[PDB]
This record gives structure tokens, C-alpha cells and sequence, in this order.
């Protein structure tokens, strides 16, 4: 959670962070890819039969 | 790990609480360990018989 | 049956379409990130250069330059990481050909 | 070829094909389109006034339809303070201003420092507060000759007590008894019950810190909305379909201007794209939407054998269909990767030597 | 001269949903075919707006003093021009300054004075027989106004005072904000044909005016017009008929919205990023 | 809160920590203030953030429906946006808005820890 | 607590830039590690078969 | 009544007091007032060591 | 094209960007490697015969 890591509970920091929203969407896109790939790894190794 | 478990100085002491309070989550895998064990037992029963 | 299954369903070639989509989305994200202020008073160089003189303008233009260079660096790093995986897939396909 | 030599940071280039900067077009002219306003701004009524207001009830005046040639003040006026926020002083002549308001009042000399964003004090707390994101200029000048009379001048008041600080640009003209204790004041001054306004005492021989100062605060926005007040810039003719440097209501830039399909609502002056760059503008003199397009466009690659072998080059203009080329001559060949200029096209087929793209290769053969 | 009103019946307050209404153009920059994210004071989606009306020759005549927290969404469905404006202030008496926006059937008057407002401010419309004519008759709003730092009077007009009979035909939406000494108003007139409630729809409000009033505003109150004629034979305090009109009041909050700009420059849809997951 | 000028947001609870008489604040590894001594009553208190716990929303296409189910990992069914019928406790968290069936199907929407969701009649 | 909203942004933007760069470094290294884990999982899926 | 010479300047300890500097608004007038490490509009909300 | 992405048609931005020239040469070096590798991938898969 970008806003919680960078800004915590600060509202001013969040309003300032609204400039960098594409970068956080990008970070979470990459992490989501990694996560579904972990599940696909386990599938391709164990669910052959 | 529930909020009432991280409530107090256990937040600073525990590492997972410190991660969760800063927005860092660990997502559970889709296949449980029992399911992976069923897959391996199926592979063993297929290769044995 | 192969031919009919291909002629009926539209999303059978999911992996190739995913490669195409990922490249297109990376470029479009790189274009959209030109709207970031990066801490400057504006995200438009012409706005900054219209309002501020050449000494107060550099403080903002350096922020914009640092941010946009970091955007390009992120794009190139992710392209290298994707090219490694595409190259693994191409080596597998070259092994399957042989 | 020299762009490559500089990019590789060497005086030698190996055989191959190299990307260079995109095709650039330089602007041929400069364009200035400001509105056709003629009246000079009321510098006389604002800066040269018989009576200024009290800081507690400060005056706001709307400025519209005028030319801000402030060099008319050079002959008569002299300002101890002139600080601009969000804009540079040397840029005011090339800019149009969006919602000009002039705030004016008289304060003590020791309080001019308090008219600034983020100040504290009797003025900034109880009389006149500037917002933190203030865009405009603050002007002040001593007025001891005009506003100080022998025997004290007691016309200029200021709020001394107030239950809470003012908000930015908020005015408080209330005059009710300030209760400084817990016991109530039933509208009468007494013990710990003060009338909230006190008068400056402006004797002529007061020290420079206690001498009257006339302050003018100008507020505006820049480059976001239609603007009537504009800086002194001589306006030129409109040039379309050509790479020009433009200046539309203060917004500078470079590009090609063409007529647009867009319909701006009457309160809109600029249009922006996803990257927030201005891509449409309404001409201030003739209210027509115009589209702004960059001049530089198209990739360029230079094909070279080693500079150790030759100094000939062929240039590939992807995004050109043979023109927007650096130079043309004989040997213009249109490939699917772009227009190739400087290479002779043969009909044989060989193994690839220098990959050009889309099935075409180049080589240095006899 | 500042009469109080009687013969009003007592009814509980009503409530109504705000089916994605109250969106306004955030800036003055033109955009097309783009989804623009914006954070500003906005009326949240499916909000709980309070319902007032005036009805039944007199049963209901609602003009209470409402709060003005950070901004007001104000809608009014009417057919005979009953809503005439508002009063904005903090104490609404002559101790402090107040903002008056009113349409007296002839001009739009915007004043920032020190008004001594009535307990029941209203305007009057009289209906004459042997004329079949409705004429402006009363302006019982304030008792006095002394220190008046701002004033605007519009160009003259004549708007029809007839009481219409039928469905509500006109929906008029207004967003009022008070920031940095400016009173911002955004408006949108929309034709409707409806009986009872807020028309569920979408319409983006357009910037109307920024007034440099520079006052503190915490409460506000709506200015209605009542009808008086031979059918109302009482005195000033009792004997008058309301007509038919209703207005709704919602409050703005700092929200993030995703606005959808058309291929032309119009906002056609929006998302309330904090409504639900 | 505002303790001696230090502002912030969180939940205050009584502490095991013992501050030396010259200490007023306590910080964690990230240097955020996590303990404070109350100035009026000299008792140590612990500051804990208010926001906590991951949330996932499960949707069929908005083209198909506007129903959603929300998964609250780190909740054991509450700290939920809304609750109603259909509260199901999985090992990945509390799932609210989905009906739990006894059959088993191939995965449609992976929820985690062996649970999947789908939009069926 | 110490600075007003205009002097605070100069510092908060520094903090935001730094923390966003921290997250970016984390995600980049997670992608580089996920590539190696995926190579290992492909090898394990080949050894299974 | 008496200030010190700059070469032998006076240092005075301030403790156990409430800093409501608005009591100076009636009598004092300062040509210079510059604060370092803190914003002027924040002095009412802070406690000083 | 770094200069076109970061600076557009601005000459002042280009003169300021001349400090970061090694970084743009580096970016384009990496991208050029990726491009020739794409061509080599297609070669190694299809041009075996
Ligand atoms: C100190 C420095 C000074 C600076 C000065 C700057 C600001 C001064 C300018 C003010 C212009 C205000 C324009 C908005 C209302 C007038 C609108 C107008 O000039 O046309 C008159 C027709 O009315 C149009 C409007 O609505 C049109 C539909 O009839 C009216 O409808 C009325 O309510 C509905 C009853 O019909 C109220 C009123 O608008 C309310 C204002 O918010
Ligand atoms: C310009 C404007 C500024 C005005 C005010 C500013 C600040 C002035 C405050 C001064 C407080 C000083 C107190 C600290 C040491 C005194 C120690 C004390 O108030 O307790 C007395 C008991 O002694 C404790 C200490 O040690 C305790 C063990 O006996 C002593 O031991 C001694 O040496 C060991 C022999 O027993 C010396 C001494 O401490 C040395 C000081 O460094
Ligand atoms: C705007 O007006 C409101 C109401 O008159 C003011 O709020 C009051 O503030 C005083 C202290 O300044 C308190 O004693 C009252 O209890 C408050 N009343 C309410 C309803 O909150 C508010 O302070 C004014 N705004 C400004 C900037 O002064
Ligand atoms: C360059 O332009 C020419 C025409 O200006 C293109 O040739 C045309 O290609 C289209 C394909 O849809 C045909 O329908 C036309 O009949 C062609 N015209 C002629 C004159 O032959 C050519 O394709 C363009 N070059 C590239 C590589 O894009
Ligand atoms: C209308 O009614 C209000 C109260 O409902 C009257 O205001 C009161 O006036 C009396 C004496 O004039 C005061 O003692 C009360 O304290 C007032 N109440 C309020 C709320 O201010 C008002 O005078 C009436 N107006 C007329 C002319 O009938
Ligand atoms: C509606 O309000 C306007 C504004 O007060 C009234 O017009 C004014 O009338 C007075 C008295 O004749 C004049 O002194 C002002 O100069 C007028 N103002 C302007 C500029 O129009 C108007 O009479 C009112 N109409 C009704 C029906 O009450
Ligand atoms: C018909 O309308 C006219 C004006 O349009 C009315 O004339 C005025 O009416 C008021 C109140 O009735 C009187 O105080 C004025 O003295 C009248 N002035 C004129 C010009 O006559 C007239 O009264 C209306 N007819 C009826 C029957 O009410
Ligand atoms: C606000 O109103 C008060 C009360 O009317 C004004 O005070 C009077 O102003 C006149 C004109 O200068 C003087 O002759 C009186 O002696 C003043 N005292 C009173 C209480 O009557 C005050 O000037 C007005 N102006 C503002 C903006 O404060
Ligand atoms: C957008 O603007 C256009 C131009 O004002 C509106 O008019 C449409 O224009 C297109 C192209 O000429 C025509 O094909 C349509 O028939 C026009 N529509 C009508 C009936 O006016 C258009 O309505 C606006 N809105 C949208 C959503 O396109
Ligand atoms: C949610 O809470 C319940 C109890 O509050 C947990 O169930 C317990 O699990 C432990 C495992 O160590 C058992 O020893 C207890 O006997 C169980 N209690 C009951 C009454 O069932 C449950 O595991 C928690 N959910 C998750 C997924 O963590
Ligand atoms: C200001 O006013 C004085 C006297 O009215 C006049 O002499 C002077 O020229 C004026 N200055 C200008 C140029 O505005
Ligand atoms: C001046 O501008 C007006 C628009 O306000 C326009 O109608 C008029 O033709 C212009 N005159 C010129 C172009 O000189
Ligand atoms: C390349 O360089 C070497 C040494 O500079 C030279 O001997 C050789 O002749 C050059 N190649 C050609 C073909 O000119
Ligand atoms: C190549 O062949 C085509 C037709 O076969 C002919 O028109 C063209 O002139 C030839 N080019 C050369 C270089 O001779
Ligand atoms: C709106 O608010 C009132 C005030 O409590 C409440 O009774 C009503 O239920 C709310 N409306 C809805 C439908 O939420
Ligand atoms: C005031 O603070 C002191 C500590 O110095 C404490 O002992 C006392 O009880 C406090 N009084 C209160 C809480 O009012
Ligand atoms: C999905 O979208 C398409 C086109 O909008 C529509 O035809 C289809 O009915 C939608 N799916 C469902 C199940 O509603
Ligand atoms: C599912 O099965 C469990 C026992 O296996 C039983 O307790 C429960 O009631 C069943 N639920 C349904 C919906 O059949």
C-alpha cells in the first residue's frame, strides 16, 4: 500500500502524493504480476496430472 | 494477524506487525500445503502402480 | 479440429497478445507520466518558462528533469527484465524447433 | 554522422546503423497574440489616491480591461518593498493576468514585513492574512508626508483583539466588545472588556518604524483562464500551418498552429492533453480555437560503413514516405522501414550486412 | 416590515438520495476524451440530502437556518419561480457581515452588507382578479443594512410570477463554496418533467461567478416567495398560500473523483473513488 | 493527538515502558514516535496507527454485474466496511458478500488458501 | 508539527521522492528474483515430467 | 530598563511558563522577527525545550 | 529520444539536460541491446535451416 508506506496517516502527504499516482499503480502492477506468477509456478510443477 | 494482536508495543517488537503497519502485506498462496501434498501423493500413486 | 477451435475462439493466443499489450501499456504509461509535477510548481516546461526567470526556473526544471529521467530509467529497467523472459521463451522455442 | 560521433564520444564509428535525434524543425517566426485592449490600467487611482483604507477594513478593487505598463510609475512612485510570488519580476511584461484585484491599506512601517505568506503578528493574525499559496505581488511605500499630521493622525485603525486568527483574504469589520476574561461584557468597555480597534498614532516626527506605509497587494492567476489585464507586448499577426514561436496571453511555446474542431465553453481559454501540455488555444483577438502541434517528429537512423573505410552515410527516415529530410539527392529509396536516402537500391539479394529493417539490409560494395 | 408567519403545520424532516449529482467542472481547462482524476470538495455519491418544500395553501413553508459546513449542494425543482435566493452569514444579524443573493423578479441583487435579517425572511407575490396578473408585492428580508462592502445589481428583466399548475418543469442546481475569501458558485439549469423527488441523473455544473466577499460564512437560509390574493383573507402573519416548490440541500466533502470527459468538452460521468471498494 | 507540540494520529494505550526522567518520547526503528509520556500525569502511553489490514474486492465483470465480495485478510469474523448476510471465514481472511457452497469446482477467481469464487446461479 | 504548509512541502517532497525510490528498488529486485525463481520452477516442471 | 553590551551579552533561562506572545501586540513593535527551524504560524501549537 | 521526452522543444531544458548525457546514452545503449536481441531471437528460432 503506497500511501500507507510513504505517507502513513498523513492527509497532507497523501494530497502531495496524488502527483505520483502512476508510479504506485506501476509498482503494484509489477507486484501483482509476480504474485500470479508464483501461483502459476506451483501449478505448472504440481498439477501436471 | 489481527489488529488486536498487534495492538500495543507488540507492534514495535514483532517484525510482521511493523511491516503491516507500513502497508506491506504478504498474500497467501492459492494452493494450500495439503493440496500440494495431494498432488504429490497422486504422482506417487501413478508412478508406483 | 485445431483449425476449427482456432477459427471459433478469439482469445486462444493469450500469451502473444499479452506481450503486445504489455509493450503498448509500458509506452502509454511513460507518456502519461509526463503529467507528474515531481515537486515542481507545474508539469509543463512552458508554464514554468513563462512565469519564472532563468534562475528561478532552473530549480523547477531540474525537478522535472530528474523525475522524467527516473521515469525513463524505470521503463528501460522493466524492458530489460521483460526481454530476459522473452529470451528464455525464445531459447525454449529454438530448442523445441530442433 | 557527427551526431553519432558525439553520441559515441569518439572520432571513429564502426560499421552499423545508429539511431540519432528525431527530425527537428526550427521555428521560422515569432507570434504574439494578446487581446486588443487599449486602456492603461488605473495606476493613478490605485497607487496615487487621496485616501487609503484602514488595515482592518481593507479595500479590494477589481482590475479589468487594461494594459499593465507599470513603467508609468517610474516617474512618480518609489517603493520600499516590491516582492512577487509565483512569478518573476522580469516576466511581468510578457504575461496576461487572470483575476486582478488590488488590496490597499495603510499600516505602520514595522508591519510591512507581516504582509507575506506565513507571517504571524497583529496584522497577519487579526487584520489581513495572505494565503500560503499566494500568487501576486506585495508593494509598499512610506507615506509619512501624506498620512501623518501634526498632533497625530488618528484616522487609521487596526484590530487589536480577536478570538481567533483570520482566514486568508477574510475581512472583519466587527466592532463588538472583546471579552478578555471569563466575566461577560454586556456591550460596555470595562475591566478586561476592550474595544477591539485602536488607532495608529501617526505623528510626523515618529521614527521610521512608526511612520505610515501604503501597501498594495495584487492578486491574480496566470495561464489558466481568459485574461483581460495584460502586460505591454506588441501583438503580431496570426500565422498558421508553420512552425513558430508563439505567445498566447502570456503562454509561450513552439509549434504549428492549425484550425480546430474543438468548441471551448465561454469560460475556457486553453486545452490540455493527458500529459497536461497545451494542445489547443483560443485566439484572443479572433475567438477561434486553434490546435497546437509540436514541430519535431519522426525517427532518424544513419547507416555507415566504418569511418575507417569511408565517410559516406545513408540516412533512414522512418515515418517519411518519399519532404521532412535533412537533405535529398539521387538514390532515394522507399522501404517499409522508412525513406532511405544515400544508398543505391540493387535487385540482387545477399546475406545481411547492416540490418535496416522490414527485410532490407545495406552494405558497402563495389 | 419584517412580519413573522403563522398557520404553518408541523411535519418531520424528509430525506432523499443523491444519485450521483453535484459534479462540477473543477477548472477552466478544456479536455476531451480523457479520464481526469481530481480531488476537490464534492458532493459524495448517494449522499443523504435533506428535503424541503412549500405546499398546500398554509401547510408547508420551509425556510430554516441550515449549516454551511464546507460547501452546499443546492437543488430546487420548481415551476413558478418560488426559490428566489439565499442568505449567507454567521450570525445573520447586524453584528457581522452577511451575503445576500436574491432575485426580486426584476434584478439579481448580490450584496455584502451588515443586514439585520428577519426571523422569517421572504418575498411576496400578489394575484389580482380583473387582471389575471401576478405582480411582485413584498421584500420582507432585512430591517436595515449599513456597512456594505460589496454590491452587484444585474441588468433589468421581467420574469413571470404566475403560479403554474402541473409537474415540476425546471431543475436548478447550485454548488456554493467559500475558500480564500472567494464565494464560488457553480450552476446548471436542466429541464425536467416530474412530480415528487430529485431526478436521478448526471449533469456537471458550470462555473458561474467567484465573488470576492471576504466574509466568514457558517449558516445560510433560503429566500422563498409566497402568494397572496383574495383566497387568503387573513392578515400579514396569517393568510397566504405557498404555491409549490421543493429544494434539497447536501454538503460537500473533500473527495477524489474520476471525471470522464466526452469527445467534446463535457463531463458525462464520474466515479466517487471513496464510495465503496 | 498533540503531546507537547508533537501532533499525529493513532490509538493510545497504557505501556510497559519505563522512561528515564530525562525522556519524553520513544521511537521505533523507523524513528516514528511510538511511546509518549503524558505531560500532566507522568504515565507512558503507546501510540499505534489506526489503519491496518489488507482488503481485496472480488468482482465479476462490471459488464456482468455490480455485486462485489470483499475479502478482509487479517480479520477473523469487526474492522469491516460493511457486514450483512454471507460472512465466510477463510484462511485468507474474512470474505463478506459471497455465499459459501459445499460443492467443489475448478478455480474461477482465486481467493487464496484453497478458496475460489465465481458468479453462478 | 514544526513547519507551515508551504515550508513543509519542500521537506515532504524529499521524503516522498526517497520513499518512492525505496519502493521502486524493492520492486525491481523482486522482479529480478522472480525471474530466477521462475527459471527454477520451469526446471522443476521439466524434472517432474 | 537596561540591556547588555553585545560583547558581554546576557543569557537568560526561560522555564515553567506559557508563551502567549500576543501580550506583546499591545506594547511592542519589532522591525525584525525571523524564525529558524520553525514556522512563525506554528509557535502557538508547540512546546519549547 | 531523451531530449524529446524530457525537454520537448525547449532549448533551456536541453542546455540544462546536457549534464545528464551519460544517463541517456546508457538508456539508449540498453534499448539497442534489447532490439538486436529481438532480431537474434527470431533468427535463432526460425532460420535454423
Ligand atoms: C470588490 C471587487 C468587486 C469585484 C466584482 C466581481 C464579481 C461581480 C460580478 C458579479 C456577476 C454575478 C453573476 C451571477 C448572477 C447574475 C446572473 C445574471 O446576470 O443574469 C440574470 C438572470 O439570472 C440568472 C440566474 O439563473 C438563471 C435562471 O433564471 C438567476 O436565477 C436566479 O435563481 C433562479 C430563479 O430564476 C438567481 C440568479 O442566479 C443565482 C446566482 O447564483
Ligand atoms: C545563563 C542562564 C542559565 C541559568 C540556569 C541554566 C542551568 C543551570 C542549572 C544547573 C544545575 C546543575 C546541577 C547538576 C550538577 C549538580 C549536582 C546536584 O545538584 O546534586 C548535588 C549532589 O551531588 C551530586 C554529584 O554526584 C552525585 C554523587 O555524589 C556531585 O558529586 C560530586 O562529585 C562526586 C563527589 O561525591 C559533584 C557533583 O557532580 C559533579 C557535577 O558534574
Ligand atoms: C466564523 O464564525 C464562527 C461562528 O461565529 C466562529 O466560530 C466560533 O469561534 C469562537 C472563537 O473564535 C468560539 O468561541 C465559538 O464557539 C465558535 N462558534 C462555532 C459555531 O464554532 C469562527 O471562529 C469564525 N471564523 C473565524 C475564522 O474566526
Ligand atoms: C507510401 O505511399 C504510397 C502511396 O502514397 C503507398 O502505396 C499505396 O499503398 C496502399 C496500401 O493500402 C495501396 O492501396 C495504394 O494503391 C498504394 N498506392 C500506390 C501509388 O501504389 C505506400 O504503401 C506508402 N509506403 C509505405 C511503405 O507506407
Ligand atoms: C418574530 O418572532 C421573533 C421570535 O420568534 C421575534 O424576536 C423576538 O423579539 C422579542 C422582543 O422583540 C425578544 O424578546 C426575543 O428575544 C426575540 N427572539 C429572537 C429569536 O430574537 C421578533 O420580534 C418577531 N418579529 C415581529 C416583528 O413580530
Ligand atoms: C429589485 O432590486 C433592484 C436593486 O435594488 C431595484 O432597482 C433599484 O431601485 C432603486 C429605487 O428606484 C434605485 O435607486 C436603484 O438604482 C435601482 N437599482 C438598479 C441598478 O436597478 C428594483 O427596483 C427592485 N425591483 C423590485 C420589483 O423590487
Ligand atoms: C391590475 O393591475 C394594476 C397594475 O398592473 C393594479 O394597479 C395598482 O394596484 C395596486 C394594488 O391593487 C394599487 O395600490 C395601485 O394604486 C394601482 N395602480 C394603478 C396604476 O392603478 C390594479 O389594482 C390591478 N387590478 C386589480 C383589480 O387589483
Ligand atoms: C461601520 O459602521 C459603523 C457604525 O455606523 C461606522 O462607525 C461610524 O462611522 C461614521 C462615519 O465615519 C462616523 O461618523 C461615526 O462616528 C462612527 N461611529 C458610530 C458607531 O456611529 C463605521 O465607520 C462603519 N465602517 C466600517 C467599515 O467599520
Ligand atoms: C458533440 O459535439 C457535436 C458538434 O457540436 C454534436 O453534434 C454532433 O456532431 C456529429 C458530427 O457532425 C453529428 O454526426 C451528430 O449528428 C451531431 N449530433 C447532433 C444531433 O447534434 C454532438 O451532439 C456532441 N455530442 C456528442 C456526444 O457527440
Ligand atoms: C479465527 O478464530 C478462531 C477462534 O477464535 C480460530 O479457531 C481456533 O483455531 C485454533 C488453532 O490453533 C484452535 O486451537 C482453536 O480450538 C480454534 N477455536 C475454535 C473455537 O474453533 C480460527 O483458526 C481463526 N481463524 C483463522 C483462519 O485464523
Ligand atoms: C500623483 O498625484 C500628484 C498630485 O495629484 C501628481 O502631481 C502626480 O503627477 C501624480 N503621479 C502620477 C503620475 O500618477
Ligand atoms: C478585437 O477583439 C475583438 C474581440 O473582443 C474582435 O471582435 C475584433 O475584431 C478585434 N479587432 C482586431 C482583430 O483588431
Ligand atoms: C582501418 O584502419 C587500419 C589502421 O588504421 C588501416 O590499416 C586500414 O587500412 C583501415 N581500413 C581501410 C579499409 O581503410
Ligand atoms: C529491378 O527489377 C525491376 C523489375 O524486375 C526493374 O523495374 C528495375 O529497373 C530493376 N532495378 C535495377 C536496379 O535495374
Ligand atoms: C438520512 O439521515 C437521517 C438522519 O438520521 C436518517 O434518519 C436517515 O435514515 C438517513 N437516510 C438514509 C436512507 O440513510
Ligand atoms: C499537573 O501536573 C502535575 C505533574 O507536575 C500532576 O502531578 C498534577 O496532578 C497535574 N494536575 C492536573 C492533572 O490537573
Ligand atoms: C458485455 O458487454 C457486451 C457489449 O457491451 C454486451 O453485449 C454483453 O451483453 C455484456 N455481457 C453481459 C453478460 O451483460
Ligand atoms: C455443508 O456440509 C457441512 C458438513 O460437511 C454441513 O454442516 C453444512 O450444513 C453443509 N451446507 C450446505 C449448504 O449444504
Amino acid at each position: 500500500d503506497c500511501t500507507m508506506y510513504i505517507c502513513g496517516d498523513s492527509t497532507e502527504c497523501s494530497n502531495l502524493l496524488l502527483q505520483y499516482g502512476s508510479f504506485c499503480t506501476q509498482l503494484n502492477r509489477a507486484l501483482t504480476g509476480i504474485a500470479v506468477e508464483q501461483d502459476k509456478n506451483t501449478q505448472e510443477v504440481f498439477a501436471q496430472v | 494477524k489481527q489488529y488486536g494482536d498487534c495492538l500495543g508495543d507488540i507492534a514495535a517488537r514483532d517484525l510482521i506487525c511493523a511491516q503491516k503497519f507500513n502497508g506491506l502485506t504478504v498474500l497467501p498462496p492459492l494452493l494450500t500445503d495439503e493440496m500440494i501434498a495431494q498432488y504429490t501423493s497422486a504422482l506417487l500413486a501413478g508412478t508406483i502402480t | 479440429k485445431i483449425q476449427d477451435s482456432l477459427s471459433s475462439t478469439a482469445s486462444a493466443l493469450g500469451k502473444l497478445q499479452d506481450v503486445v499489450n504489455q509493450n503498448a501499456q509500458a509506452l502509454n504509461t511513460l507518456v502519461k507520466q509526463l503529467s507528474s509535477n515531481f515537486g515542481a510548481i507545474s508539469s509543463v516546461l512552458n508554464d514554468i518558462l513563462s512565469r519564472l526567470d532563468k534562475v528561478e526556473a532552473e530549480v523547477q526544471i531540474d525537478r522535472l528533469i530528474t523525475g522524467r529521467l527516473q521515469s525513463l530509467q524505470t521503463y528501460v529497467t522493466q524492458q530489460l527484465i521483460r526481454a530476459a523472459e522473452i529470451r528464455a521463451s525464445a531459447n525454449l522455442a529454438a530448442t523445441k524447433m530442433s | 554522422l557527427s551526431e553519432t560521433k558525439c553520441t559515441l564520444k569518439s572520432f571513429t564509428v564502426e560499421k552499423g546503423i545508429y539511431q540519432t535525434s528525431n527530425f527537428r524543425v526550427q521555428p521560422t517566426e515569432s507570434i504574439v497574440r494578446f487581446p486588443n485592449i487599449t486602456n492603461l490600467c488605473p495606476f493613478g487611482e490605485v497607487f496615487n489616491a487621496t485616501r487609503f483604507a484602514s488595515v482592518y477594513a481593507w479595500n479590494r478593487k477589481r482590475i479589468s480591461n487594461c494594459v499593465a505598463d507599470y513603467s508609468v510609475l517610474y516617474n512618480s512612485a518609489s517603493f520600499s518593498t516590491f516582492k512577487c510570488y509565483g512569478v518573476s519580476p522580469t516576466k511581468l511584461n510578457d504575461l496576461c493576468f487572470t483575476n486582478v484585484y488590488a488590496d490597499s491599506f495603510v499600516i505602520r512601517g514595522d508591519e510591512v514585513r507581516q504582509i507575506a505568506p506565513g507571517q504571524t503578528g497583529k496584522i497577519a493574525d487579526y487584520n489581513y492574512k495572505l494565503p500560503d499559496d499566494f500568487t501576486g505581488c506585495v508593494i509598499a511605500w512610506n507615506s509619512n508626508n501624506l498620512d501623518s499630521k501634526v498632533g497625530g493622525n488618528y484616522n487609521y485603525l487596526y484590530r487589536l483583539f480577536r478570538k481567533s486568527n483570520l482566514k486568508p483574504f477574510e475581512r472583519d469589520i466587527s466592532t463588538e466588545i472583546y471579552q478578555a476574561g471569563s466575566t461577560p461584557c454586556n456591550g460596555v468597555e470595562g475591566f478586561n472588556c476592550y474595544f477591539p480597534l485602536q488607532s495608529y498614532g501617526f505623528q510626523p516626527t515618529n521614527g521610521v518604524g512608526y511612520q505610515p506605509y501604503r501597501v498594495v497587494v495584487l492578486s491574480f492567476e496566470l495561464l489558466h483562464a481568459p485574461a483581460t489585464v495584460c502586460g505591454p507586448k506588441k501583438s503580431t499577426n496570426l500565422v498558421k500551418n508553420k512552425c513558430v514561436n508563439f505567445n498566447f496571453n502570456g503562454l509561450t511555446g513552439t509549434g504549428v498552429l492549425t484550425e480546430s474542431n474543438k468548441k471551448f465553453l465561454p469560460f475556457q481559454q486553453f486545452g490540455r492533453d493527458i500529459a497536461d501540455t497545451t494542445d489547443a488555444v483560443r485566439d484572443p483577438q479572433t475567438l477561434e480555437i486553434l490546435d497546437i502541434t509540436p514541430c519535431s517528429f519522426g525517427g532518424v537512423s544513419v547507416i555507415t560503413p566504418g569511418t575507417n573505410t569511408s565517410n559516406q552515410v545513408a540516412v533512414l527516415y522512418q515515418d517519411v514516405n518519399c519532404w521532412r529530410v535533412y537533405s535529398t539527392g539521387s538514390n532515394v529509396f522507399q522501404t517499409r522501414a522508412g525513406c532511405l536516402i544515400g544508398a543505391e537500391h540493387v535487385n540482387n539479394s545477399y546475406e545481411c550486412d547492416i540490418p535496416i529493417g522490414a527485410g532490407i539490409c545495406a552494405s558497402y560494395q563495389t | 416590515q419584517c412580519v413573522n408567519l403563522t398557520t404553518r403545520t408541523q411535519l418531520p424532516p424528509a430525506y432523499t438520495n443523491s444519485f450521483t449529482r453535484g459534479v462540477y467542472y473543477p477548472d477552466k481547462v478544456f479536455r476531451s476524451s480523457v479520464l481526469h482524476s481530481t480531488q476537490d470538495l464534492f458532493l459524495p455519491f448517494f449522499s443523504n440530502v435533506t428535503w424541503f418544500h412549500a405546499i398546500h395553501v398554509t401547510k408547508r413553508f420551509d425556510n430554516p437556518v441550515l449549516p454551511f459546513n464546507d460547501g452546499v449542494y443546492f437543488a430546487s425543482t420548481e415551476k413558478s419561480n418560488i426559490i428566489r435566493g439565499w442568505i449567507f452569514g454567521t450570525t445573520l444579524d447586524s453584528k457581522t457581515q452577511s451575503l445576500l443573493i436574491v432575485n426580486n423578479a426584476t434584478n439579481v441583487v448580490i450584496k455584502v452588507c451588515e443586514f439585520q435579517f428577519c426571523n422569517d425572511p421572504f418575498l411576496g407575490v400578489y394575484y389580482h382578479k380583473n387582471n389575471k396578473s401576478w405582480m411582485e408585492s413584498e421584500f420582507r428580508v432585512y430591517s436595515s443594512a449599513n456597512n456594505c462592502t460589496f454590491e452587484y445589481v444585474s441588468q433589468p428583466f421581467l420574469m413571470d410570477l404566475e403560479g403554474k399548475q402541473g409537474n415540476f418543469k425546471n431543475l436548478r442546481e447550485f454548488v456554493f463554496k467559500n475558500i480564500d475569501g472567494y464565494f464560488k458558485i457553480y450552476s446548471k439549469h436542466t429541464p425536467i418533467n416530474l412530480v415528487r423527488d430529485l431526478p436521478q441523473g448526471f449533469s456537471a455544473l458550470e462555473p458561474l461567478v467567484d465573488l470576492p466577499i471576504g466574509i466568514n460564512i457558517t449558516r445560510f437560509q433560503t429566500l422563498l416567495a409566497l402568494h397572496r390574493s383574495y383566497l387568503t383573507p387573513g392578515d400579514s402573519s396569517s393568510g397566504w398560500t405557498a404555491g409549490a416548490a421543493a429544494y434539497y440541500v447536501g454538503y460537500l466533502q473533500p473527495r477524489t473523483f474520476l471525471l470522464k470527459y466526452n469527445e467534446n468538452g463535457t463531463i458525462t460521468d464520474a466515479v466517487d473513488c471513496a464510495l465503496d471498494p
